[PDB]
Parts: C-alpha cells; structure tokens; sequence
RNA sequence: AGUAAACUGAGAGUAGAGUGCUUAGUUGAACAGGGCCCUGAAGCGCGUACACACCGCCCGUCACCCUCCUCAGAGGAGACAAGUCGUAACAUGGUAAGUGUACUGGAAAGUGCACUUGGACGAACC
RNA sequence: AUAGGUUUGGUCCUAGCCUUUCUAUUAGCUCUUAGUAAGAUUACACAUGCAAGCAUCCCCGUUCCAGUGAGUUCACCCUCUAAAUCACCAGAUCAAAAGGGACAAGCAUCAAGCACGCAGCAAUGCAGCUCAAAACGCUUAGCCUAGCCACACCCCCACGGGAAACAGCAGUGAUUAACCUUUAGCAAUAAACGAAAGUUUAACUAAGCUAUACUAACCCAGGGUUGGUCAAUUUCGUGCCAGCCACCGCGGUACACGAUUAACCCAAGUCAAUAGAAGCCGGCGUAAAGAGUGUUUUAGAUCACCCCCCAAUAAAGCUAAAACUCACCUGAGUUGUAAAAAACUCAGUUGACACAAAAUAGACUACGAAAGUGGCUUUAACAUAUCUGAACACACAAUAGCUAAGACCCAAACUGGGAUUAGAUACCCCACUAUGCUUAGCCCUAAACCUCAACAGUUAAUCAACAAAACUGCUCGCCAGAACACUACGAGCCACAGCUUAAAACUCAAAGGACCUGGCGGUGCUUCAUAUCCCUCUAGAGGAGCCUGUUCUGUAAUCGAUAAACCCCGAUCAACCUCACCACCUCUUGCUCAGCCUAUAUACCGCCAUCUUCAGCAAACCCUGAUGAAGGCUACAAAGUAAGCGCAAGUACCCACGUAAAGACGUUAGGUCAAGGUGUAGCCC
C-alpha cells in the first residue's frame, strides 16, 4: 500500500508542531489563565458545597489547596 | 460613505406619502446621499429595527409609538428611533442628521 | 444470519410456543443446575431452551439461575402463599421437566381457553368505534343504512343548508 | 458485534439531521444587502449572479439569482429557498422568482 | 568496397538564370578488433501516487479573494485559484520510504537513536 | 427495495452521496361544479361583541364544556382509602391524596453525587446510600391518541407581588414561508338549573372562507419534463458567455442553455423547497476498525468433570577481542575518497591498562505478557488444575526526552570548519557537544506491526483481489464516507513547545483497498548495435572568403516547413511574368450557369515524413482466470488454431550477391485548405 495517508498525517503533524513552536508564548499565557480560571471554578464549587450544606464559613480547619498550580 | 439610510413609519398612508415626497425633494445627493430603506404604516416594529440595524439606518416615526420592547431592542442594536408628531419638526431633525453626516444644502421649500 | 447457536430461540414464534403458564400463586423459580455431568444434560438443555419460553409466558415470575452450586440440578418454586415446591430434575430430559412443571404448577388448558373466551368478551361486535377497538367506525358502513356523505351526497332535502332555505 | 455487546450498546443512534442553510424551513425572507457575480469553480466558467441577503433569522447569506437577467437592487425583499448551486462553492440558496420584489424572468 | 575520397561528363527545368538537384563514368583507399559510461535495441524481471501517460504527478513557504471555527485584533481549517523559491514524495524519485522522539532550517525538509517493509539486494555454484 | 446513477485509463471490493415510492407544509404557474374531512407560525400584545345560568328567595353551577403544548417520566398496574352517584342506607360504581412497581430522546468531552442510609419507642448509635448494568448533570420533546398528562399572563405555587391578562368563539396588531366568519339557532345530542312545562349555552348543530385532502362530475387544462439514471425534441439564437443540473454533467460554431415545433408524465392540479417515512444480527491483515502488554469484581461462556536446558528478569562479581592513554624505541608523515579540500604531526612494533560494547556459536528459533533477551559465574526466579474479562483500576512499556550525581573508549543530533552546488540551512570529509552508559526519579510515546485479539474446535462442503488457505462456537475491545483531526474545547496526568481521551462548523462526491493494461524508471541481469552507442580507420564540418536557406533587424511590401522527421525545404528555381505581396489607378452577371492564394491540415480526400537501419498486425474460433479488466509459452513441448496484410518470396539493375523497389497496424491532432478538389464558416460596389 502507498503511504499517502501517512504523508498527510506527517504534514499535518509537522505544521502543528511548527505552529506550537511559533506561538508557544501566547499558548503559555492562555494556559496559565485557563489554570487560574480552573482553580477559581473549583473554589466556587467547593464553596457552593459547604454553603448549600448550611455553613456560613468553610469547615473549620479547611483551606482549599491550589491543585492546578505547578508549584 | 456619507450616506443616510432612513426607515419611515407613519400613522397613515397619506402621512407616509407626504414624508416620501419631502424625501424625494432631496437634491444634495452629491454632498450626502439619502437612501430610503423601507416605508410603512404602523408603530415601529422589530422588522423596522432589523432593517435599521442591517443598513445602519435611522427610524423616523411620524405620529407612531415604539413600545419599551422596541426601545430596548433599538438600544441593544444601536438603532436610533425618532418619533415626531409634526412634519416640519421631523424634517428639521432629518436635516440635522444629514448635516451630521456631512449644513445640508437641501432646502425642503 | 442470526448470531448464536440455535437462533430460533430468539424468535417470538418460539417464545410463544411455550406451554407452561404458571398459576397465579407461583412467584419465584430458582433453577439450580450443573454445567457438567451427563446426568444434568436435561437440566442444561432446559435452562438453554425452555427458560425463555417459561419467562415469556409468565413475565412477572422471577426466574433466577444458580450454576454448579449443588451436586444435583433441581428447581424450586416459591409460591405466594409461602409454600416451596422442590422438583428434582436430574435424569429427566428438558421435555420431561416441562411436562412435570406444567402438570404440578401449570394452568390447565381449560383455564387458559376460558380466560381467552373472557378476553373475547371484551370486544363487542356491535360496538362502533375507531378501527383499533371496533369492527366499524359508523353505522354508515352497514349496507342498507344512509351512506356516509363524504361518499354519497345526501339529498338536498335532508341537508340543513336547504332545510333552512325551505323554512325561509 | 456479539449479542451481549449489542444489548449493552443499544440500538444505533441517528445524529439529528443537521439543518441546512434554511434552518430546516422551505423558505426564508431576506433583504438584498448587495449584488455581485461569482466565477464558478473549474471547469465551469461563467459569472453567476448572486446577492448577499440578511435572512429573517438574522444570518447573512449568499443567494444565487436564477433566470436570464434580474433587477435585485439593495434593500429589496426576496424569498429564498434551498438547493445549492452546484458550480458555486458555499452558495447554498436561491431566490424564488416572482415573489416579493423579484419579478419573473422576462421572456 | 568499387564504398569513403578525388576527378570527369550528361540530363531536368528557362528565353536566359544555381557552387543546387538527378544521373553515367574514371582512379580508388584505411579499420573491420575490442567493449557497455552514454545512446539505444531485444529478452527475462522489479517498482510505479503517472493514464492529457515523466514535457507526468505532487509537497511546502510567501504573498492573490470568500465560508466556517478558535480568538483581544490575530491565528486554524477549507475552498477558490494563477503566480514566487525550491524538487520533499510517487521509479532504488536520483540520499529507499516511514513511525516515535530531539535539535536545526525560507520551504518543503535535514540529521541523530530505535523500530517497520507498506523497498530491493537480481534468488544452484560462480 | 426487485433496485438504479456515481470514484477508475480499466476491473473488483468497501463506502458515502443522490434517483425511483408515499405523505405533510410553504412557494411559483394555473383552476369549473357539488359533498365531506381538515385549517394562525408564535405560551408575543389585544380594540370590539358574545361565551353561565337556573330557580318562589335558599341552595346548585359558573371547578364542567371549550382552549394551548410553555413545562414535562404526576398518565399505566397494585395497596389503601377520600370526595361523588346509587331518592335514605346499601355494599356496587367512579376516582382523589398517600404508599409500592413500570415509565421519552441525545450527550460520558456530564463520572462522581455530597448526606443523597439504617437501627431505636425515645434518648441516641452505627456511617452509611446512588453510580460505568450510566448515579448526578446539560439539552431536546407534550404522550403510549375511543383519549391521556400539564398550563391557564409572569413570579414552578399565588397569601403576596409584578400588572391589568381571548392558550373560549369571531376578530386584530406584531411575527413567520405559514394568516378561515368580527354567521344563525339552541330544532338535534351534551351540560347547568327546575317537581315540571321549560330557560341558558361561541359546547354543539346548520351555514361562511380556503384545490390542504378524499369522493363524484366536467359538455372550460394547466404544470413539469424530453443527454443518462427516467417516459419523451424539430429549426433557429448564443458560443465556456448567457445560462441549466437531484447525481453524473452540458455551453469554446448544443437531442442538456433561450425561443419555437413536437412528444412524454400527472391533471384541477403540477412539483421548486423543506420535513418525515424506510436506522444494528455487517465488519476489524491491506478499505474505519484486534485498542503496546498482563491481572480482577460484578458477570458471561460451555471450550471446566469427560479431557529438563537453550538469549525471560533483578542483584553481585569477573573479562577474551578491539579501543583510549602512557611508556619504549624506530619514521616524516597520518587521516580523508569517486577526486579533493580541510583536520593532526603524529604514524608503526612491543608492553601495561575501562563504569564502553558483548565476533564465531546462530544454517540454532528458545525465554518473557509486550517492550525486549545472544560474553562468563553465582543467588533468587519464570502466576492460575477453566476460559473471557478494563476509558473502569493496578503493574509494566524499545528509542528519544527532562531532573540530580558520576564515567566518557567509540559513536553522535546541534554547532564550527572543508568540500560539492545556481543555491546546499543537506547528501560527502574532519572536530566536538547534548546524548547513548551507571545511580535515583520522571516521561508513558513507536510502522509498540506477525498491521492477523483470547479460548476451544474442523478440514467439510473453498475462496472478491492481494496477503500468511477457509471456517465454526464463545467472549471482550473496536469500527460506521473523506478531510477538518495524533485538531479546539473540557477533563486527567511529577507531564509545561507534552501525553491520553477527542469533537463540531465550513467543504466534496468522492476518499479509499487489491489488481489488469500502457507509458516511465539518473531500474536489475544477460545479449547485442556492424558506419554503430564508445574507443578504433578515412575524409570532413566547427577557423577564412564566397554561394545559398533560415532566424533576427528594415521596408509600404507574401505564404508554407521551422527537434529528431525545417533550414540550395515547396522551387528539376523570382528582372517583367512567375505572384499569391505593397502603393496607386481602373472594372463590376465579372473567362466560367461567377469569383475569392479568405480562416479552419485541430473536418478531410489527395501525396507523404516518422520509428521503418522495424516485424509484427490480425478478423473468425477455442481455452485459462470461479465466465473481471485480461492472458494464451515450454519441441524429451504444458491451449492454442488462425484466413488475410507485412516481412519473406517474386521483380528491375550485372548473378542466386548487392543496390533499388517494397515496408502492414499504428505514433507524433506530424506537413500540405498555396498542386487540385473538398465540408464548415466568411467576402460579393
Ligand atoms: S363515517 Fe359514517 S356517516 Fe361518515
Ligand atoms: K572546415
Ligand atoms: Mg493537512
Ligand atoms: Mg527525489
Ligand atoms: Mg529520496
Ligand atoms: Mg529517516
Ligand atoms: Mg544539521
Ligand atoms: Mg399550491
Ligand atoms: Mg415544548
Ligand atoms: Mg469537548
Ligand atoms: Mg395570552
Ligand atoms: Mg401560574
Ligand atoms: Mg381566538
Ligand atoms: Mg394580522
Ligand atoms: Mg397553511
Ligand atoms: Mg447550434
Ligand atoms: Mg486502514
Ligand atoms: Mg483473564
Ligand atoms: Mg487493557
Ligand atoms: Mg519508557
Ligand atoms: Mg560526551
Ligand atoms: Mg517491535
Ligand atoms: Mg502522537
Ligand atoms: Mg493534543
Ligand atoms: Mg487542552
Ligand atoms: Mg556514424
Ligand atoms: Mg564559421
Ligand atoms: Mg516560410
Ligand atoms: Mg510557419
Ligand atoms: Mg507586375
Ligand atoms: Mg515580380
Ligand atoms: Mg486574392
Ligand atoms: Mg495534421
Ligand atoms: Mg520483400
Ligand atoms: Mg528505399
Ligand atoms: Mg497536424
Ligand atoms: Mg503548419
């Protein structure tokens, strides 16, 4: 069998790698912002949990850790 | 370009025709063009608002109302509704808009 | 072609071919059998062939199977009254098991046909209604009666459009 | 697939037929925003008459104007039905002649 | 091989017109043995994305216009569509092709490591 | 489905798309009558008129009928038992609230919900319950139609608030492609009321409007189509333009476009658009698909009873060959290749010496689940007496890569230099680094492919093609046109230019897999070229002048050939003529029952080049391939036979040699419309 499909996939992959290399910095910024929004959404969901539970403040001795931050 | 798109809404067909004649007496197309998108009888309608939005036009309502729904939609879509109860008041407002597009050389007479 | 050995087992005709309709007291049927052992071949073929028929004919009966739990195959029927019926199915072919269960707990053909006649009692020939429930929709369909206007127009005299005209 | 697999997966599911340019409607009312011509894809060669119209749904689409000659100017109201013009890519509508401001084709 | 070469006539056509053309004749040679890079020919094979048939096909960059998507404007895809720089792929595509991964480069792509044959190694000895 | 059209130079397979059928809405064009049936697009806003009275006052009804489909698993079955009817009760019928069960569609890129349970009389205790057999969550939908559910302007409700309610009938504005009367009577049935005669009722009945449909009639037929699928076109006009098409396609001097003639199909309709009706037992080596590997629970199956060693892996240790380095001493050179440059003064012998890699064995085919494992020794060690079983977890996963520390002989991305090149960010040469190695973590990807899943079984009636013969049973995973897409988003991850899962929008009628023929190959082997491809022999051209042809320049001033296969060629020939060219002048039924050297050699005949300095071309048969395109040979012969044409033979010249002549089918749309004729088109003062 010929390798036309493999060639098409190879060209697409090469172009995608080149694009990611070209715009990595912008992708870095966007991904960091996305992770911040993810952390905020998780915090909001946990707050919804313990508020619907009827508590005005999170359970005593609890502080939502930063699960999405690299550090 | 220096073009004014106008929708005309009147209370009666005679009023609409009179406003149309006043519009046709326009002669200063060179300095600014006047285009009549749609004329009709009745209160400002969603169709009129949509035409105004599409052509960046202004709705001129002669002795017609525009419900709060229409006003809210016009604000949302950037359309401008101008309800006038007097023919010469409306003509003055039209001339002012023409000048804003530019005073307009067209004299209604 | 239909997947599986004996694909006929998955045809509504085969399921309806069953003849074991349990009396109203039977609620649960537990079939214990052994996957191996020549003396349990009858029970094996019973589970493989007839259980579909029994379940189809007695939908509300809970039939539950148990594999290689006891040295012998057997059926146990739990009846509504609280009675338990044990049937030793070792050495019996599946057809023998079907005959036995029909005889000891199956409704008799007399009862079945009487119930069918009772069901026939529901649909009355003389009733007029939609085709789903009655033979005829309207008495217009009976020959000799005044036919439906949509097919045979009524005389001008018998229509209100002209009765009013005459009255005027 | 085995019987157990088919039973687990249930009957096959038809995705909801994606609506065409008419949003699953026989016709739409549009306002002729502009008129122009398009070169059909090769090998066909021509200047197909098309017009950009803002449909009633608020969408802006391109409608091919059939017939020998037209007079569709700006702001005119037309009726537009489905049926893609084969030689034009993306022009997936047609103005219905004789309706609203699009008069029939002159003989 | 009476060939090459040299030399000497005649004819066609014109009123006249060629160093041209056709043709008769004289003298009259040397090599003729090795090979397959190229031209080619044949046989038997191999490959083939070409079928307007390699003057083929086809990739990518760049700028040439519309549809859609993501997007704070810009990118991505597709289509349309003639160009610019190369010839990356299809023949051993002229460095076999490709997968994963890493670095590098207008651009296809190049190279490094391992893996695949969806290449071959011409199928007795030589 | 009784199927058809469509991928290609062609065949076969898969596959999407479309056609044919039947409905419904809208639109274009058109339309005679009668009966019946059905009839806002919108849970947006409403002018107006009516839609609930009855009855000796109380009571009863206005909670019904009627309406709409916003919402939406309250409809169905069982248990119990309200309200209502049975003049009172009777239990009977009917049917609420409550409790138990059943109950739509898609999305898993919604996989965790976060108290969703139990016990106890209570106190209180236990920490449980739902969920990959789809919990929770998002979006969509009135439904299961003698009818049922839900809503009644909105705030789910409706005290309260927003506000002033047609989703009752008629009707209206807005909106949409969507558009029925601002009719009559309670005469019939139903409902309310009354003891009853009776009264009321936009329920209903009878009418009004509408080809939306059915029926019947009509003594006035329109719509669509006519290249194929698919029934059916004459002449003109246009000339890749105008335009047409459901798919394939048509239009460059038209049975596909416009007009006309005719014909075909249906017919008071026709059919443009849209929607719906037909959606899984088929497959996974190459078309999409067996997921890189192994092991569960819940389960499923019947294949369960019948029935030693070699190269696995981890650890520790060791080293034979060859390197490097250092010592000797000897020499001026070494490396580098197709040839060089660059590079080093290091090179050779002998000896000492690794944390690198493991010739021969191996022509063996074993170990491991896969990745992988081939120097030696030792320790430990290679799960399951039944098979399947992870996007649903656990443990592995070559090479590459990151992190931190060591080793570094050699090799080596990148880098630098030397070449080569039009360029050379490559291929070739040199040097060197990350890296390959050891340790501890990460990373979790491969053409992880034997592209062929596990288990059990059969070789019988085969089998699209190729490949590694065809299948049966069972199970799990996966696939449903191409591309967008090893993508974006979402999610998870020690990953930060990443990996796994993974769509959609726009676009197309194909994409694709396997073959057959042809060409092509800087394609292989073998054999040849006989003035032939190279060397070899002779004579030349390429250097000078001239003759002459052509291209260019010039002119008012031809045309044709113009790679081989043009270029002293058409011409075995131009001062006038020839002459078809240019300038000027002149003639118009004209030498011709006109004329035209005007365009078209890409309409042709005619005569030719070309391979051909070939030998094949072949009708008519037969067979092989499963009766596909296609192919058809072996002489100790195996499916070919072939008429005819060509070669050959025959013939001219001086032989039987040689030279001529001859040279088929075709190739270059090869030359000639200017030998002549000739179709088409064009000019006719
Ligand atoms: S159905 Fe009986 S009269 Fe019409
Ligand atoms: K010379
Ligand atoms: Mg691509
Ligand atoms: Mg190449
Ligand atoms: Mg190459
Ligand atoms: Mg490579
Ligand atoms: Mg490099
Ligand atoms: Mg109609
Ligand atoms: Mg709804
Ligand atoms: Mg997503
Ligand atoms: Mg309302
Ligand atoms: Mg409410
Ligand atoms: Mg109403
Ligand atoms: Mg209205
Ligand atoms: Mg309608
Ligand atoms: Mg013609
Ligand atoms: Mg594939
Ligand atoms: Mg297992
Ligand atoms: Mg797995
Ligand atoms: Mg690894
Ligand atoms: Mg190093
Ligand atoms: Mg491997
Ligand atoms: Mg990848
Ligand atoms: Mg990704
Ligand atoms: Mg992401
Ligand atoms: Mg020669
Ligand atoms: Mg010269
Ligand atoms: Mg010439
Ligand atoms: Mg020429
Ligand atoms: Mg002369
Ligand atoms: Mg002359
Ligand atoms: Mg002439
Ligand atoms: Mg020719
Ligand atoms: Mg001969
Ligand atoms: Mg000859
Ligand atoms: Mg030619
Ligand atoms: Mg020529």
């Amino acid at each position: 069998k010929n390798v036309l499909k493999i060639r098409r996939r190879k060209m697409n992959h090469h172009k995608y790698r080149k694009l990611v290399k070209k715009t990595r910095f912008l992708r870095r910024k966007v991904q960091e912002g996305r992770l911040r929004r993810k952390q905020i959404k998780f915090e909001k969901d946990l707050r919804r949990i313990w508020l619907k539970a009827g508590l005005k403040e999170a359970p005593e001795g609890w502080q939502t850790p930063k699960i999405y931050l690299r550090g | 370009s220096n073009v004014l798109s106008v929708i005309i809404k009147g209370d009666v067909d005679g009023s609409v025709e009179a406003i149309l004649n006043i519009i046709d007496t326009y002669d200063a197309s060179h300095e600014c063009e006047l285009e009549l998108v749609h004329f009709g009888v009745g209160d400002v309608s969603a169709n009129d608002v949509n035409l105004a939005e599409t052509f960046d036009g202004v709705i001129y309502g002669f002795n017609v109302n525009a419900g709060n729904v229409i006003q809210q939609s016009a604000a949302k879509k950037g359309v401008k509704i101008k309800l006038h109860k007097i023919i010469y008041r409306l003509v003055e407002d039209l001339q002012e808009e023409l000048s804003s597009r530019l005073k307009t050389s067209w004299d209604p007479g | 072609p239909m997947k599986g050995r004996f694909p006929i087992r998955r045809t509504l005709q085969y399921l309806s071919q069953g003849n074991v309709v349990f009396k109203d007291s039977v609620k649960v049927m537990t079939v214990n059998y052994n996957t191996h052992g020549e003396l349990g071949e009858g029970a094996r073929k019973f589970v493989f062939f007839n259980i579909p028929q029994i379940q189809y004919k007695n939908p509300w009966v809970q039939i539950m199977m148990f594999k290689n739990m006891t040295p012998s195959p057997f059926l146990r029927f739990y009846l509504d009254s609280g009675e338990q019926v044990l049937v030793d199915v070792e050495t019996k072919s599946n057809k023998e098991i079907m005959e036995h269960i029909r005889k000891i707990l199956g409704k008799n053909e007399e009862t079945l046909r009487e119930e069918e006649e009772e069901k026939k009692q529901l649909s009355h020939p003389a009733n007029f209604g939609p085709r789903k429930y009655c033979l005829r929709e309207c008495i217009c369909e009976v020959e000799g009666q005044v036919p439906c206007p949509s097919l045979v127009p009524l005389p001008k005299e018998m229509r209100g459009k002209y009765k009013a005209a005459l009255k005027a | 697939a085995t019987l157990n697999q088919m039973h687990r997966l249930g009957p096959p599911k038809r995705p909801p037929r994606k609506l065409g340019p008419t949003e699953g409607r026989p016709q739409l009312k549009g306002v002729v925003l502009c008129t122009f011509t398009r070169k059909p894809k090769k090998p066909n060669s021509a200047n197909r008459k098309c017009c950009r119209v803002r449909l009633s749904t608020g969408r802006e689409a391109v409608c091919f104007i059939p017939g020998e000659g037209h007079t569709l100017q700006e702001h005119q109201i037309v009726l537009v039905e489905g049926g893609r013009t084969q030689d034009l890519p993306g022009v997936k509508l047609t103005v219905v002649r004789g309706k609203y401001d699009c008069g029939h084709v002159q003989k």
